[PDB]
């Protein structure tokens, strides 16, 4: 009946934002005025910082921004359009030939954003009827693109093979079980080759002749791994040595270690030429700013230039990982390669909530020291398999180990008094 | 003598509806000769009735 | 008052948008041009049972379950790559009203390309984002930024909730604010990343979704990730969108007939395709009629209407605190790269805490921070607001010259995008190339991103073209809609 | 995107000549008759509105629904799925139609029933809205 329908209009939904507050998270937006350069400073205190990821400390170098003003003055500040729509630039193409030169790989794709470059390249991929094999403790970026494309993810726990084994056994049994829909399967494995939340390395060759065996494709995201593994700093593709050509994707991003803003894929061009007609945030979104791309172009110069660099950041991860341990109340849960630590708690407490707020003090505390740090957040009710709370330690290479060490003793010293 | 030249037009016309144009000239006489085989079959088989 | 029509949508102006259906003659000819095109796809590909040249999957150590579908790939080889020699060519200059070319060619019918050396200059373009003019490497607004850079640097190594928080970031959060008008904002590295990464942190798995026909892909897939029902109504039906909404309340799920937990609506100003403007007061007053929300998207509108222009709001004449939430970017009318959202402080600070991208992705970079300040200074009170009431002017006088020349026009006719009819598929592929040869480069958009019988071509119109740039332009399309007969309109 | 290819405007108007302009290429061949002439167009009819509706799956294009009808003819996938719509009921008529003035001519004959029934048989069978996802040992 009609009036029924009315009678039903008086009803009140759910109010947009809930009720905010557990506590009183509200996690204090840590202002820092000027550069946060090496010698920075953090809500007017002067400190060096230790989450800063410019490891390479291309954020300082003159020789980039004296790069960049060029193209400044020159092309603009943004991109007025897509990528196909005249928006691409020859810096754009510049910054793809060099990529794929720097790789020794055929082709290199360009996207604008550090985040929705392995958001929008794992989905152009698997498409609902495709298995994915995921470590469980990759970072979350990671983790949409396998939302996004509605295919059956199945864990492994972390950084461990032949429980990855076990997975690929259980579909050898369904692949005689079902031979018609075992041909239209096409399985991906996806691994993080340095870790943003456990600072561990994943055994490539452990997995590349893994793959033959159960016929599989493997999607590298080195995004941390990129910048500083090799000799010449190409990951752990150049760090264990072996063929490029075996990886069917290597994603990264120009923003860790390059000082520039957005993200690449590189590899063999039977897949990267594919994300130009579907990369989903290649063509629907504004391409990158060439200022910043100019800039990354000589980044690349340098690290071209000077392969010494990366030499003295592995020995500098050498000491810091080495000086440090042995101290209580906590623990050194990265390997002594990854140049970002993570420094959780052992004997943890009850409440994490609390937890963070205990964790939350030796933070504070160093920083009355001018020794800047982080407090590693996350997404507790979303990241479906979430970390302990640690702090991250990153180095660079314009670090000048004698007040290195000093940062080592003032946590040495401040940790077991809050302990 | 522009008649020569005002009837290409027309010809280019005809590219452009059903959809001549970017039709990779080798295919294209495939298509022309299907087009004039059958108005040349449709002749010879309309001057019988 | 205009218009109070049923709805009690109030208007203040005459409304006068125009969507002309598409004539039967021409309909026809259509599926004439695709049906010979797919013809030659079947045989072409069954051509290709022996070895222009293919990507060639590699067989060293491979050949498992092959990669892609022969088949999902149909259009774009075969309608695509015949004709994709236009909407991707490198430009090499300033993207203001005069546009430097690279020259490139195929002479492997577009499946390899190559620069010769040329730079085909001074080309006036109609297809960027150029609305208020601010693209150009002159003048004291992006002069600013320069000493920015010399400053800061070229982008933060870190996150938001993490180290990386400048005070400019600080700044322009609150210059916003004061802009739109409302509590407060905040800004986002890219605008496509703000739907994708933001509209999942505020619905949940039981919300409802009313989002229109053609909103963008941005906002289809924030709600794709957010697992969240999705409804669709027709493009500006407000009687389609009140019967969803009826029936919205008045059931529950499909399932479960339990009561919905909250719903709301993505609209977009200007749609991009289709250059139109949402019928938004009848939105509004529909909106507190059924207690729905409102995710609104102001990428294009933002810069574009209203007089100093504020969006769709003030070109409304509207209150900004009725909006529940807004949206839009700083690629599309300032010349700069990222997205804001406005909106009340209680969800502001929500947002702060529960993003996907304060908390995960870096932020902006420094100096795109001060090319945003200065061109709202600029827009604030220097090449301000008049350019404003120039564009206006532009789209008013442009919208009428190409309707009386006998094209067809879509869209509302203050909208300043253009959207030029084609319907056959060589009529895209002559066009570009057609122009592009009476010095001007414009923008085409293919079959997909349409429907069947829409493939249309598009202009964006700016504040930068004068009146001699934009007769020039009028004058090089009155021989070209000759040449090719694209005429179709009756009036 | 193949859920509003058949709800356009004019496609109906257009499928009929592509027919009319296929019985009239074959009205004008030499040594053929005037009853195998509808025998023969409404065999290639019935085969092509198979072969066009229930056996290609997927699109053309690529689906942003992650290939959701990536194992969907294109019948499967008109509208949504809603079965009795406006335009799946017309594409159901005309064969029955190319069924009569092909029984009209031929002058009712034992082999052009044969013939002609089967094309006919096969077409609507699949039609059947029971019969959405059943696939008979393959495809
Ligand atoms: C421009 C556009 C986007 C993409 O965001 P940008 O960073 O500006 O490229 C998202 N949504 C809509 C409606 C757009 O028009």
């Amino acid at each position: 009946v009609k009036e029924k329908e009315e009678l039903i209009e008086e009803w009140q939904p759910e109010p947009l934002v809930p009720p905010v507050p557990k506590d009183h998270p509200a996690l204090n937006y840590n202002i820092v005025s000027g550069p946060p350069s090496h010698k920075t400073v953090v809500n007017g205190k002067e400190c060096i910082n230790f989450a800063s990821f410019n490891f390479l400390g291309l954020l300082d170098n003159p020789r980039v921004k004296a790069a960049a003003l060029a193209s400044l003055k020159k092309y603009g500040v943004g991109t007025c359009g897509p990528r196909g729509f005249y928006g691409t630039f020859d810096v754009h193409l510049d910054l793809e030939d060099r990529l794929a030169k720097f790789m020794k790989t055929e082709e290199a794709i360009i996207y604008s954003y550090g985040f929705a470059t392995i958001a929008s390249a794992i989905p152009a991929y698997s498409k609902r009827g495709d298995i994915v094999f995921v470590d469980r403790a990759a970072c979350f970026a990671i983790q949409k693109g396998l939302q996004a494309s509605r295919s059956d993810i199945k864990l492994f726990k972390h950084n461990d093979m032949a429980d990855l084994e076990r997975l690929l056994k259980e579909q050898e049994i369904e692949d005689q079980k079902n031979p018609r829909k075992a041909r239209v399967t096409r399985r991906f494995i996806v691994v993080e080759g340095l870790y943003m939340n456990t600072g561990t390395i994943c055994p490539l060759p452990e997995l590349v002749k893994l793959k033959y065996k159960y016929k599989a494709r493997i999607f590298l995201e080195e995004s941390l791994s990129f910048g500083v593994l090799g000799e010449h700093g190409r990951g752990v593709t150049e760090h264990y040595g072996i063929n490029i050509d075996d990886i069917d994707l290597i994603s990264a991003n120009m923003e860790n270690a390059l000082a520039s803003i957005g993200g690449f894929c590189c590899g063999r061009s039977f897949v990267i030429d594919h994300q130009r007609l579907s990369g989903q945030g290649y063509c629907f979104s504004a391409s990158l700013p060439p200022l910043l791309a100019a800039a990354a172009i000589e980044a690349l110069n340098i690290m071209e230039e000077n392969p010494g660099i990366f030499a003295v950041l592995k020995e500098k991860c050498g000491q810091i990982h080495k000086a440090l341990q042995g101290i209580s109340g906590l623990k050194v849960v990265g390997e002594s390669l990854s140049p970002a630590f993570h420094l959780q708690l052992e004997e943890s407490t009850g409440s994490r909530e609390q937890d963070v707020r205990l964790l939350q003090e030796i933070v504070d505390q160093c920083m009355n020291r001018s020794i800047a740090l982080t407090q590693a957040r996350y997404l507790e009710k979303e990241e479906k398999c979430l970390p302990p709370p640690s702090i991250r330690v990153v180095v660079t290479v314009e670090q000048t180990e004698e007040e290195l060490e000093r940062a080592a003793s003032t946590i040495k010293e401040v940790a077991q008094a809050v302990l | 003598a522009r008649a020569w030249k005002q009837m290409s037009w027309f010809y280019y016309q005809y590219l452009l509806v059903t959809a001549l144009y970017m039709l990779e000239p080798w295919e294209r006489t495939v298509f022309n000769s299907m087009l004039v085989s059958i108005v040349g079959m449709a002749l010879y088989t309309g001057y019988v009735f | 008052i205009h218009h109070v029509t049923q709805n009690g949508g109030l208007y203040k102006r005459p409304f006068n948008e125009a969507f002309e259906e598409t004539p039967m003659l021409v309909a026809v000819l259509t599926y004439v041009g695709y049906g010979v095109l797919t013809l030659f796809g079947y045989l072409r590909d069954f051509l290709r049972y022996w070895r222009c040249h293919h990507a060639t999957e590699r067989e060293e150590q491979k050949d498992f379950v092959s990669l892609y579908q022969d088949f999902e790939n149909f259009y774009t080889r075969n309608l695509y790559m015949r004709i994709r020699d236009n909407w991707n060519r490198p430009i090499c200059s300033v993207p203001g009203a005069r546009v430097d070319i690279m020259e490139r060619q195929s002479h492997d019918y577009n499946w390899s390309f190559k620069y010769t050396g040329n730079i085909i200059k001074g080309v006036i373009n109609m297809g960027s984002y150029n609305y208020l003019g601010f693209a150009r490497n002159t003048g004291s607004c992006q002069e600013a930024a320069a000493k920015v850079l010399e400053e800061y640097g070229a982008g933060v190594c870190s996150t938001r909730q993490e180290i990386g928080n400048l005070d400019k970031h600080e700044e322009l959060e609150e210059l916003v604010a004061r802009f739109l008008g409302v509590e407060a904002a905040m800004a986002y590295g890219m605008g496509f990343a703000t739907n994708s990464m933001n509209i999942p942190a505020l619905v949940g798995k039981g919300c409802l979704i009313l989002s229109d026909e053609l909103n963008h892909a941005s906002l289809v897939l924030g709600a794709r990730l957010s697992g969240a029902t999705i409804r669709i109504f027709k493009h500006n039906n407000m009687q389609s969108l009140e019967k969803l909404l009826k029936d919205a309340i008045v059931y529950g799920q499909p399932r479960t007939r339990r009561p919905w937990k909250k719903i709301l609506i993505l609209v977009e100003g200007i749609y991009s395709m289709e250059g139109s403007i949402v019928r938004l007061p009848e939105v509004i007053a529909l909106k507190k009629k059924y207690k729905a929300y409102l995710y609104l998207d102001e990428a294009h509108s933002i810069g574009a209407l209203g007089p100093t222009g504020r969006g769709v709001v003030e070109y409304f004449g509207l209150d900004p605190e009725d909006v529940d939430v807004m949206m839009g970017t700083f690629t599309k009318s300032f010349g700069a790269s990222g997205g804001y959202i406005g909106g009340k402080k209680e969800l502001i600070d929500y947002l702060r805490t529960h993003s996907h991208s304060a908390v995960y992705a870096t932020s902006l970079s420094p100096p795109v921070v001060e090319q945003i300040i200065t061109s709202m200074k600029c827009i604030m009170g220097s090449l301000g607001k008049e350019c404003v009431q120039q564009l206006a002017e532009n789209t008013r006088y442009f919208r009428r010259r190409l309707k009386e020349m006998g094209f067809i026009i879509y869209g509302n006719e203050d909208s300043p995008v253009v959207p030029l009819m084609l319907y056959m598929p060589a009529k895209i592929g002559a066009f570009g190339r057609e122009m592009l040869k009476r010095n001007i480069g414009v923008v085409v958009v293919g079959f997909p991103a349409t429907p069947i019988i829409e493939s249309r071509a598009r202009f964006c119109l700016s504040a930068a073209h004068t009146k001699e740039i934009l007769d020039t332009a009028l004058k090089e399309i009155d021989e070209v809609g000759d040449l090719l007969q694209l005429k179709y309109s009756r009036h | 995107p193949n859920t509003r290819v058949m709800n356009s405007r004019g496609i109906w108007l257009s499928y009929v000549l592509a027919i009319g302009l296929l019985h009239i290429v074959l009205l004008s061949i030499p040594f053929v008759s005037v009853p195998v002439v509808w025998t023969l167009t409404n065999l290639i009819h019935n085969m092509g509105m198979y072969i066009f509706l229930h056996t290609v799956k997927g699109t053309p294009f690529e689906t942003p629904d992650q290939g959701k009808a990536r194992l969907l003819t294109h019948w499967e996938q008109m509208d949504y799925g809603v079965q009795f719509t406006a335009s799946r009921k017309f594409l159901t008529i005309t064969p029955i139609v190319l069924y009569f003035l092909t029984s009209f001519y031929t002058k009712y004959d034992q082999i052009h029933f044969v013939l002609n029934t089967v094309s006919l048989m096969s077409v609507l069978i699949p039609k059947l809205p029971q019969l959405h996802g059943v696939r008979i040992f393959g495809i």
